[PDB]
């Protein structure tokens, strides 16, 4: 499973 | 006894062609078992090993929104890096995430890793402790101050010592036949005459897993490590792997090298001879 | 989906009141979240809560899928209609039927009472003064027009009041609320 | 921007028994950026069925490509890997050599 | 600034085959926004949202008669064309920080009704009643009662205004109009409000209180041909003046 969140730089 | 599953990203900007190509797969060990390509025409997570086909649509549904939402990010972080270093709009720049967790022999959790990088070189790198990072330079400390604010380490552990490993343990224990198994090495030698002053010993390693292996030549029992050429581990496409290890001896003496091999499918390490 | 069970509640100025909410979702990651949304349209977060982890608090059950609002020392501000949403990997927020709070004030003296207004340049009639446990309710008769009670506060002198509001053409005050149990303490001038 | 150059490896999945089948590998690795072209050559002719695996990096970021195909080796034939890159200034043309 | 999400216009009214554009400006930092949309039977319905000016999601757009767009991050637009009468709802616009996992900020909405004849219009009107002797005796205070009448679409505002001061102390309104034909699907709409202030105050003959009633209709594009006050956006007012006794 992939992490869930949306990560930016 | 260790365990590991590991997600790469790959963002490359195409300015002037339209969006970037992104590519992500998903390893568990040394095993691919997801993949996405945004130029692939299905624009869904695909399988890539049979122990993960089982899943229901929730799972694919599920993983094609976030490799989806991934894309993305990566998508916005090519132009939000091309801001932070001031770089013309006409370049191509590649983006690249890695993060997985590692559980140990008592299948529990025991590491975990989350960095990104940029052009091929190190951007940040979530720290060992899983509460800290690591910011190489000016861009890298503005996302650095950015994620201690959004408390993302802390969102990010909680997801690596959580969804991420039961996840790993439901793949280890579904795919258990092929994660779980451990091909020793089929090994030989060949010898090949370069002249009348010297011949190539070469030592052959094949169709074995994990990848990780180690060739040594002796002479006599000290260790040729120079005079020893050594190939970079490689597939054979059926899910193992090949490397070999060649030594230079004058001729007459290839009875006094020694190639010993180490696996973790062996019980002992193996002593090969032109005996 | 999120389930909010009660589709109204009241509650009595200055106590407490908790508002259910329970989802149903098979994925391991998800958000949860409490709106509120006044009378003048506007959402507004009430409390965020996320899977990992005021007068306003939740009892977040993981066990049970339970996240109940819970409202403490009820302010007449509050009254509007609280949304239970939740997010998963769908990234939309999923809502709840929603939950109406209604919050009854405290009136120290109630005065009940029917007064009768007349036009400056028609009559209305003025049902005004009552404790909150008072519920005026529409006419049976389509040709008379009465209103949801309403309650106004005097800042000032420091006084809240009820009041709702009847009128036709036709009508008598004595006899327009026929339909609802005015109190029998009621002034009729 | 790194920019390294890609280790070939030519070689095939079993080891290579004359008129018995068998798949040729083509292994370009430690490479940076992704985009680089990758031919299979049958005495110099760009063998046309080719597939390939799904980009991946190492430790070090550089990336790491398979590209296969089924063939039958003969004592005739003599197969190649050929890749243009942007490191490459001419296209780097590696032969296979069975007899290793 | 004085700002969170901002959407124009706050009121439309217009007639079905016309065009219909909705203005949204995010708040200054966000980079996700929103398009939702809100009804008494359906609720909220998500229609799109965009994160760094791309579109994510649009499938609760309906087809092809509606589309939106965002060629800033500081700006979106929803456009319906042709519209129809079943579009009429509250457009909500919201933005959040980063992500649509971010909490949402939603904004005041546009409040849309698409109807089928721009012949049904109908501004208010607004009468005030002033307060009775009997509860100036009773109580020493005095209520004005505001009645905003016969309008169609519910699309008012009710403010009091005191001596040029709008006042808000005292004052309780309806939060929904009713239908003066409760029976027909269709009918137009009233409003009451109620102003209360102490009785020594309404005895000052000097006061000057009005009811303010803010109507949202027909723009001046629009066309009118019909013997009758075009039904336009106006303010329909009543006043009234402190008895002595």
């Amino acid at each position: 499973k992939q992490w869930l969140v949306w990560l930016f730089l | 006894g260790s365990h590991s599953m590991r997600y790469f990203y790959t963002s490359v900007s195409r300015p002037g062609r339209g969006e970037p190509r992104f590519i992500a797969v998903g390893y568990v060990d040394d095993t691919q078992f997801v993949r996405f390509d945004s130029d692939a025409a299905s624009q869904r997570m695909e399988p890539r090993a049979p122990w993960i086909e089982q899943e229901g649509p929730e799972y694919w549904d599920g993983e094609t929104r976030k490799v989806k939402a991934h894309s993305q990010t990566h998508r916005v972080d090519l132009g939000t890096l091309r801001g932070y270093y001031n770089q013309s709009e006409a370049g191509s720049h590649t983006v690249q995430r890695m993060y997985g967790c590692d559980v140990g022999s008592d299948w529990r959790f025991l590491r975990g890793y989350h960095q990104y990088a940029y052009d091929g070189k190190d951007y940040i790198a979530l720290k060992e402790d899983l509460r800290s990072w690591t910011a190489a330079d000016m861009a890298a400390q503005t996302t650095k101050h950015k994620w201690e604010a959004a408390h993302v380490a802390e969102q990010l552990r909680a997801y690596l010592e959580g969804t991420c490993v039961e996840w790993l343990r439901r793949y280890l224990e579904n795919g258990k036949e092929t994660l779980q198994r451990t091909d020793a090495p089929k090994t030989h030698m060949t010898h090949h005459a370069v002249s009348d002053h010297e011949a190539t010993l070469r030592c052959w390693a094949l169709s074995f897993y994990p990848a990780e292996i180690t060739l040594t030549w002796q002479r006599d029992g000290e260790d040729q490590t120079q005079d020893t050429e050594l190939v970079e581990t490689r597939p054979a496409g059926d899910g193992t792997f090949q490397k070999w290890a060649a030594v230079v001896v004058p001729s007459g003496q290839e009875q006094r090298y020694t190639c010993h091999v180490q696996h973790e499918g062996l019980p002992k390490p193996l002593t090969l001879r032109w005996e | 989906t999120v389930t909010q069970s009660q589709p109204e509640m009241s509650v009595q100025e200055a106590e407490t009141v908790t508002l259910s909410c329970t989802y149903d979702t098979s994925e391991s990651d998800y958000y949860l979240f409490w709106y509120k949304q006044p009378p003048s349209r506007q959402m507004i977060l009430v409390i965020r809560q996320e899977a990992y982890k005021n007068r306003f608090s939740v009892n977040f059950q993981k066990a049970a899928k339970s996240f109940s609002l819970k409202i403490s020392d009820s302010q007449l501000g509050d009254a509007a209609m609280y949304f239970c949403a939740f997010m998963d990997s769908n990234y939309q927020l999923i809502w709840g039927a929603g939950t109406k709070l209604i919050i009854k004030p405290n009136i120290q003296n109630p005065d009940p009472a029917v007064y009768q207004l007349r036009d400056s340049k028609k009559s209305v009639c003025l049902f005004t003064d009552f404790d909150s446990q008072t519920n005026v309710s529409q006419s049976k008769d389509s040709d008379v027009y009465i209103t949801d009670k309403c309650v106004l506060d005097m800042r000032s002198m420091d006084f809240k009041s009820n009041s709702a509001v009847a009128w036709s053409n036709k009508f008598a005050c004595a006899n327009a609320f026929n339909n609802s149990i005015i109190p029998e303490d009621t002034f009729f001038p | 921007m790194i920019q390294r150059t890609p280790k070939i490896q030519v070689y095939s999945r079993h080891p290579a028994e004359n008129g018995k089948s068998n798949f040729l590998n083509c292994y370009v690795s430690g490479f940076h950026p992704s985009d680089i072209e990758v031919d299979l050559l049958k005495n110099g002719e760009r063998i046309e069925k080719v597939e390939h695996s799904d980009l991946s990096f190492s430790k070090d970021w550089s990336f790491y490509l398979l590209y296969y195909t089924e063939f039958t080796p003969t004592e005739k034939d003599e197969y190649a890997c050929r890749v243009n890159h942007v490191t490459l200034s001419q296209p780097k043309i590696v032969k296979w050599d069975r007899d290793m | 600034m004085d700002a969170g999400v901002i959407q124009s216009p706050r009121h439309e009214v217009t007639e079905m085959g016309q065009e219909v554009t909705l203005r949204c400006k995010p708040i200054s930092g966000h980079n996700s926004l929103f398009w939702y949309r809100q009804t008494m039977m359906r609720g909220l319905e998500l229609l799109i949202y965009f994160n760094n000016n791309v579109p994510i999601d649009d499938s609760g757009m309906p087809e092809d008669r509606f589309s939106a767009k965002m060629p800033n991050a500081s700006f979106s637009t929803l456009k319906i064309q042709p519209s129809e009468p079943r579009d009429s709802a509250v457009y909500f616009c919201a933005s959040s920080r980063t992500s649509p996992t971010d909490t949402q900020y939603f904004g005041p909405g546009t409040r849309l009704t698409v109807l089928e004849d721009l012949k049904n219009v109908f501004p208010p009107e607004v009468a005030v009643f002033e307060p009775s002797e009997a509860e100036i005796s009773h109580t020493q205070k005095a209520t004005l009662v505001c009645l905003a009448t016969g309008f169609y679409p519910d699309h008012v505002e009710l403010s009091w205004w005191v001596n040029g001061k709008e006042v808000h102390s005292g004052v309780c309104t309806d939060p929904q109009p009713l239908k003066e034909q409760p029976a027909l699907n269709d009918s137009r709409y009233a409003l009451s409000s109620r102003l209360r202030v102490s009785a020594t105050f309404w005895q000052d003959p000097r006061n000057h209180f009005r009811c303010q009633v803010q109507f949202y209709g027909l723009s001046e594009n629009d066309e009118w041909t019909q013997d009758r006050a075009k039904p336009v956006t106006q303010i329909v007012s009543a006043e009234a003046w402190g008895r002595a006794d």
